[PDB]
């Protein structure tokens, strides 16, 4: 084998110190997840509790919810039945179980996408490269039915179809869709839901981190003070000879 | 164990706008794809060489992927430095 | 116990000429404390059941108020102790500390060990893929002592036996290791530190409140600098496959330990010997405690000023730390031909200069 | 309300220090539950290999695990099957959930047995009364359908029927059944069951509270030794007495 | 915590073989019972005359619970006596 | 530190007049050394998860070898730590041994109440009926007390959470106690021990052998009986709703705690106030802390020997005893007016003997 190719470095807003998410963005992103990498792909530990007052209003969330069909139980009788989502609800799941996803995707089990910018390689940007590197095969190489080639992905050989086309999907905001635009917003979206506390983690530490910079400055005025009397002190052996 | 890793000096571009709003339902990459491969094609030459080294083989062997890879790695790294300026 | 403490710690006299690097002593004794008051936060909401403890750390991140704040300092904090530490061995290698001060090199010795077993066994327990398939393989380099390997899992596989007892071992070493702290400036006391110029001397002043201030200022460089890294995430100090849940069925395609192990995983890697690369390890430790005796070892008074300075020759410690970054690089690299052979020409300088250390 | 009657003491061979469980009456009320009591309850802890050479051989239980059909699973394309029981399994339940359970016993649940002799005041001399405590009510006592009385449950109303009658089932080993030896028989099996580490405990306890004992009194010989040395010692004031 | 507390002095008793094996088909508790029956009469006669008082009263309460609960109580109590001598 | 080993242990001075009365200290020490050798050999099998803890005790005992050893010594010694702790409080009271040992006694105090804590804690994980609902209680009655509840179990209700700190506070305390346990004898050995008869004398000989050897008789009987109880079971020290799951929506017929707590749990039962009865307790624990004081409290030179030898008044030590002894069963009974009436009439000579103790 080798190593893969690094990715390109892209120039997302969050990547700043000072940076925050690009939260109209994220809102696209979600459109882009469900209604097109949802039908395979499970993303097991978000709930619609979490998108309220960060990413949508707490009414549209409720619409969105409610739009699905969830399992609950027992009743009084022992059974199972159906109902409608609420609030409290995990997103929802397409496959109840990982040999039912490989079945349906010729043996191949589309990852969980809960930490997916935390659990490869540079992460986002390598996120974005994948999504349009597919090509035709070199001179010299024949794919069996199922498998694709990929500049990035390793081993250049992957089984997920290419999953974006242009114009598919209307955003609600108005903004043109083409493969490009779908791509920097379904990322961003993936990057917020790795882990929401970003923006909260990055805040705390600005005012952290100056403050702490501040008390060093002063504590080295304080050990200087004390060094200087040592420094320039003066010791004569035999006699006196200056005051 | 971070969803991503913050950097220095990174540049953050201004949206250009378009003429018409048809004109962006095309992907943008299509404008800036054919200047990017003038500028690779130390690689396009090295790829279309070694095609006829193999087509003339007797036996069915090699391959071009070693190039191939080589080619469009240079190419996405020219369309990385602009793609986000026609991007909202 | 207030007499000891004042006689130790405020009255106890120094020579004049120290500096930063007669520092890291005391953070690194920070850092333990630290990790203690972390680790026990963490414990409150940690479960070691094998089937919830993936999931036990990420609820813990993202539904619990400051949950972000415990994880990540534990994980950051954990690789400045290790560099500390490295700091503060290379100083004795440069002044010939172990000279006369022969048993508080042996205790750091067994600190040393005590904190390499503590830290292995803290980064299985999160229970991704790098926890599962990297306690599997670091248990199976011990297969060639018999019988030393399915009793420490309880089972015929690193199962779910082995992450409760992990657990508790990981929650009881770091206390042992503050009893050994204890012995440890036991031993120092008894003879008094050296200085950097390596002489005997009268010029000396109360470690308060002098000295004590040099200390203060280093821990504000260190507490910064571990909340500038846990909040911001400027290095990467952990690897992406730990955020995916355990599959025994399927190994990932690249296994790296942490950075603080990678040297000598690739001395290990690049012997095609499973026993003689056993052996290797074996005698890199007697090395390092047989300085404590290096006065005997020939019969010529020795010195504690080395002469490193304008020295083209450098000396032996300089050259094992490049061959230590050296190896650090190869152990990062997937395997080829061409990796294992300059490899192979570094391990033999990593191990040689240890050797000639014992000789002059 | 009052404090409820002590049940009386029934001479079960278990109760001495010295004795081990009677296992011919182990395995007769064996068939007691399987044949009566697994109906409505479960004793979900217990497995059939915990049998094997402590109550019944090898290919005898195999034969008991196979007349059952236990749900298995995910198969290849993710769907559930059954399949005939192995020693590994559980001993089977009748019902699903806890709410299913009520339903079939107008609203009450039968507790599962896996520790009940552990889990009741006076154990199983409380079990052997119980099932031979029903009795027609008392002047002035109307009880509504689904209750009965018996002497020995709290409060006196039950919901379970009386679950024994003599004559119903023939026991393997020949001998005559009738209420009272049923009773006896699947209290031994119960007691058994909620604790198959009795025998082992007793067994080594023996061994050490008697080596613990000598050693006792070997140290009260030592003690006492450097005890007369100072308990016969002499001392004068002025001038010496006696020698 | 245990299945069973031991005891001390306890008599374990030899079993009594039967006439006809059929004999003990039916629940030998019947035959002890008669003779337990007359040794807690005293507490056969305290239910009986309980009984009249609450069959004369003119509104729809009381009732005989308190010494039906006694007398069989003490029936049970006599027949653990010897029950066991006739069960293998 | 071999020669505080030998300082205090071998050749420290002793009346000679010495018995059993005095050998109920070491046996306390020794309880709690046999608890944290079993108790950390059942934390490597333990699951704090509320969904799995009371599973993991039965498999515990039901499949792993050895298993059901470990858990039941655990538990019957718990019964005697407190027995011994009674007796050896007892001793003190009976021979004004807070006289002179004053510092001996406050620290004592701040043991027995380290050690009420632990065993509260350690009652909650086997997560049964009992566990549960007792729990709830004894976390009400300190609801006066504003807002000191739904912090320590982290939630509306003892829910999951408060299970897993009760575990890492269960984990930690012990260890904290064999700390005080340290002050303790520091204070004893300062002023040295009393004796049965209450008198200064010069008629003392070496701790070892003559002392030693009782202690180690002692402890033979005390080894011998924990087995005794734990291998057969032959009185009934827990109670058996415990081994029933928890049910939230499901009291049990009748709660009542472990026999060591029954006394005041029957106190604090038979006074109908919430607030009232919560004083109580602390004016309790105030009357035993005030007996270090015991010397001030009249001008009058008092005397250790209180002459209870065939003295037809008794002391009042005796009738807290038995006052003690008529609580718990009532604290066993079912409530009813009856028993009501008489448990108060017990509640006022247990609280006026602790009152007088401090008159003479
Ligand atoms: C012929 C061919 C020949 C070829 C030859 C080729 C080879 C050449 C030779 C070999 C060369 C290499 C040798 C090896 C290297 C080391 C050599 C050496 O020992 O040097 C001696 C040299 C002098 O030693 P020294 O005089 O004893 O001073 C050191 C004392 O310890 C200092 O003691 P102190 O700590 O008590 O400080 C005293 C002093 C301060 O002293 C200094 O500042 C001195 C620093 C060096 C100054 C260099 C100036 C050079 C320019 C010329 C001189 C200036 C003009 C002077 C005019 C004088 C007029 C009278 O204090 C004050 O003045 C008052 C308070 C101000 C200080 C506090 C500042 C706090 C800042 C915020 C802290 C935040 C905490 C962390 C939070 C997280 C992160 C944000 O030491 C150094 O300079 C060491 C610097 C170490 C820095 C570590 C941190 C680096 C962080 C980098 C971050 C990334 C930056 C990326 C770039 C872009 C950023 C935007
Ligand atoms: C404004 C625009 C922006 C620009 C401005 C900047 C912006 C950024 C922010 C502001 C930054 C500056 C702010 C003001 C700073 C004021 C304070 C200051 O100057 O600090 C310096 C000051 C220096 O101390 P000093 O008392 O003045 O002098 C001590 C003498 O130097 C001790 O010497 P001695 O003679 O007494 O002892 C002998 C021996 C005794 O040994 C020791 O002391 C221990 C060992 C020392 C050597 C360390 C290296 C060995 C360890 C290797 C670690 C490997 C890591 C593994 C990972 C690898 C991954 C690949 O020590 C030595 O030999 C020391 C000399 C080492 C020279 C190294 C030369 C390197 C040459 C490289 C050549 C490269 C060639 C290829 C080039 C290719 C490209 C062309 O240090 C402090 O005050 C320490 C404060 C922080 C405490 C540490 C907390 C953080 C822990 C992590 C960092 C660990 C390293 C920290 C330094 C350790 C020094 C011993
Ligand atoms: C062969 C066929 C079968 C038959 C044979 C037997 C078969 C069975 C097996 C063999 C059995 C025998 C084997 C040979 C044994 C050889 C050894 C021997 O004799 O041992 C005695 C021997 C006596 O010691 P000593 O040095 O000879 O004399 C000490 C002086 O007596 C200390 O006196 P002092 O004047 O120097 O100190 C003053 C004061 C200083 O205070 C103390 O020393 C501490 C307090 C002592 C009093 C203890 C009671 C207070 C605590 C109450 C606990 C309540 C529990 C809560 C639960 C309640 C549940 C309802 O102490 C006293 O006042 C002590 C006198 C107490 C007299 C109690 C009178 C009770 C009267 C009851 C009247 C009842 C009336 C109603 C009747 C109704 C029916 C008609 O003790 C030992 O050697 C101890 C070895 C075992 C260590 C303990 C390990 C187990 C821990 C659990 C048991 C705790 C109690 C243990 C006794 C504590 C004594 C202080
Ligand atoms: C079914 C038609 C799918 C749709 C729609 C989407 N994905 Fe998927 N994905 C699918 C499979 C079968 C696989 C496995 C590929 C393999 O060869 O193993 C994947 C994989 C991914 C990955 C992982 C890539 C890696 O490096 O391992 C990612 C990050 C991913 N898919 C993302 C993704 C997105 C963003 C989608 C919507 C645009 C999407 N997928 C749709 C199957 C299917
Ligand atoms: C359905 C017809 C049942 C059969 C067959 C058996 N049991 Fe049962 N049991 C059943 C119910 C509905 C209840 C609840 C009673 C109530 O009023 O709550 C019970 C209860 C028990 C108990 C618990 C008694 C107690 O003190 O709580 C025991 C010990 C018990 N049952 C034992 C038992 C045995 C040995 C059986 C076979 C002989 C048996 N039961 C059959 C329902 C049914
Ligand atoms: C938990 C780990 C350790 C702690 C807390 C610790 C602590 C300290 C402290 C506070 C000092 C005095 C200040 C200083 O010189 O920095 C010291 C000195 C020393 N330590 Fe460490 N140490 C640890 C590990 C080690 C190790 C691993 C070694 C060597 C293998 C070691 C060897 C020494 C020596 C030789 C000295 C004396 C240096 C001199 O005076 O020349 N210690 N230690
Ligand atoms: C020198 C002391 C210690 C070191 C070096 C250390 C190291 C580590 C490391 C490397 C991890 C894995 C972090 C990760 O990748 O997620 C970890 C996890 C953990 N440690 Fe520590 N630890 C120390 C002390 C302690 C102590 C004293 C406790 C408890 C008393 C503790 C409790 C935990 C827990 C519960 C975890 C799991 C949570 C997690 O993985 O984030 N640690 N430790
Ligand atoms: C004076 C010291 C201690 C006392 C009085 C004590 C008391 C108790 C009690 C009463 C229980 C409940 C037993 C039951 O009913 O099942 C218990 C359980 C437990 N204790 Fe301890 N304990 C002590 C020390 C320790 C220590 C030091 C540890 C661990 C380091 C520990 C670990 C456990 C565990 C894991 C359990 C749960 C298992 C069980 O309930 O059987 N204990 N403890
Ligand atoms: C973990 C709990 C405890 C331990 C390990 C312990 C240990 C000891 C030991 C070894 C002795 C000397 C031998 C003896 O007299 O028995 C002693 C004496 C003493 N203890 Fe304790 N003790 C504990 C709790 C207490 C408590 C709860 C009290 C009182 C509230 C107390 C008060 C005293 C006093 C007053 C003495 C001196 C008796 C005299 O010389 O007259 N101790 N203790
Ligand atoms: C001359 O100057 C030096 C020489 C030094 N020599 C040695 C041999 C070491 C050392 C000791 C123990 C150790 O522990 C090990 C952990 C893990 C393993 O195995 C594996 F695979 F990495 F996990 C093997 C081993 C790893 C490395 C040093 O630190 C060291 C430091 C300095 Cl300054
Ligand atoms: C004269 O001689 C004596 C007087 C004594 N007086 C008192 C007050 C106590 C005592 C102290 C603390 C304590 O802690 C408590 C635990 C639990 C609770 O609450 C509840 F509900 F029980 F759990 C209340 C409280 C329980 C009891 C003694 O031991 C004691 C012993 C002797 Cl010899
Ligand atoms: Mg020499
Ligand atoms: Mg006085």
């Amino acid at each position: 084998e080798k190593e893969p190719p690094h990715p390109p470095s892209y120039p997302f807003w969050f990547k700043s110190l000072f940076h925050s998410h690009d939260i109209p963005s994220v809102r696209r992103g979600y459109e882009v997840y469900r209604k097109v990498c949802a039908t395979c792909h499970s993303m097991e530990q978000l709930h619609f509790r979490h998108l309220v007052g960060e990413v949508l209003p707490e009414k549209r969330v409720k619409q969105i919810a409610a739009e699905y069909d969830v399992t609950d139980g027992p009743n009084d009788q022992g059974e199972m039945y159906t109902r409608p989502g609420i609030l409290g609800d995990a997103f929802p799941s397409p496959y109840p179980n990982e040999e039912a996803a490989r079945y349906a995707n010729g043996g191949a089990y589309p990852p969980d996408l809960s930490l997916i910018t935390a659990a490869r390689h540079f992460g986002p940007d390598y996120l974005m490269a994948l999504l349009g590197g597919y090509r035709d095969p070199p001179e010299g190489v024949e794919l069996r039915p199922g498998l694709y080639w990929n500049v990035w992905f390793p081993g250049n050989a992957i089984a997920m179809p290419p999953p974006l086309m242009d114009e598919m999907i209307d955003y609600e905001d108005g903004t043109p869709c083409n493969i490009s635009q779908m791509s920097k917003d379904v990322v961003n979206f993936l990057t917020w839901a790795t882990e929401p506390t970003a923006d909260e983690r990055k805040l705390y530490g600005l005012k952290c981190v100056s403050a702490i910079a501040i008390g060093t400055v002063l504590m080295t005025l304080w050990w200087r003070f004390y060094w200087a009397m040592y420094a320039t002190r003066r010791i004569d052996f035999g006699k006196l000879k200056y005051l | 164990s971070y969803p991503y890793y913050c950097e220095f000096f990174v540049k953050f571009p201004n949206y250009i706008p378009p003429k018409d709003p048809a004109e962006r339902l095309v992907d943008p990459r299509q404008k800036l794809e054919p200047g990017c491969t003038a500028r690779c094609s130390l690689w396009v030459n090295e790829y279309d060489a070694c095609t006829k080294r193999v087509r003339a083989r007797t036996d069915n062997k090699g391959n071009c992927s070693g190039q191939y890879e080589e080619l469009h790695v240079c190419i996405d790294r020219c369309v990385a430095k602009d793609i986000f300026k026609y991007l909202k | 116990f207030m007499s000891l403490f004042r006689a130790h710690l405020v009255f106890y006299r120094c020579a004049l000429n120290l500096n930063s690097s007669y520092n890291f002593g005391f953070l690194v004794a920070m850092t333990f404390v630290l990790q203690i008051i972390t680790g026990i936060t963490l414990a409150f909401r940690y479960t070691s059941e094998a089937s919830c403890a993936f999931a036990s750390v990420q609820h813990l991140v993202r539904e619990v108020a400051a949950g972000w704040e415990f994880r990540m300092l534990h994980a950051t904090t954990a690789s400045f102790v290790f560099l500390c530490i490295l700091i503060h061995m290379t100083r004795g290698l440069y002044n010939w500390s172990y000279s006369y001060l022969t048993t508080a090199w042996m205790s750091g010795l067994v600190l040393y060990l005590l904190t390499i077993a503590t830290a292995f066994l803290g980064y299985v327990l999160p229970w991704g893929q790098m926890s599962f398939w990297g306690a599997t393989v670091i248990t199976n380099l011990l297969s060639p002592i018999p019988y030393l390997v399915p009793w420490l899992l309880g089972g015929y596989y690193v199962s779910d036996v082995t992450l409760k007892r992990f657990f508790v071992l990981h929650f009881i070493l770091p206390f042992i290791g503050c009893i050994i702290i204890v012995l440890h400036i036991f031993y120092l006391h008894l003879n008094g530190s050296s200085n950097p110029a390596g002489i005997d001397t009268a010029l000396k002043v109360a470690f308060y409140p002098h000295m004590l201030m040099t200390d203060a200022k280093c821990l504000s460089y260190l507490i910064g600098l571990i909340f500038l890294q846990a909040a911001f995430g400027l290095m990467e100090l952990s690897h992406p496959d730990n955020s995916i849940p355990v599959n025994r069925f399927v190994t990932p395609l690249h296994i790296v330990p942490e950075w603080y192990f990678l040297a000598y995983y690739a001395v290990l890697k690049v012997i095609p010997s499973k026993t003689g690369g056993l052996l290797v390890f074996m005698s890199s430790l007697i090395n390092l405690g047989l300085l404590s005796e290096i006065r005997a070892l020939n019969t010529r008074m020795l010195i504690r000023q080395q002469f490193m300075t304008r020295n083209v020759v450098s000396g032996w410690v300089i050259i094992w730390v490049y061959s230590m970054i050296f190896l650090i690089i190869i152990g990062s690299a997937i395997p080829q031909a061409t990796y294992i052979l300059y490899g192979r020409l570094a391990t033999i300088l990593y191990l040689t200069t240890g050797l000639v250390l014992c000789l002059y």
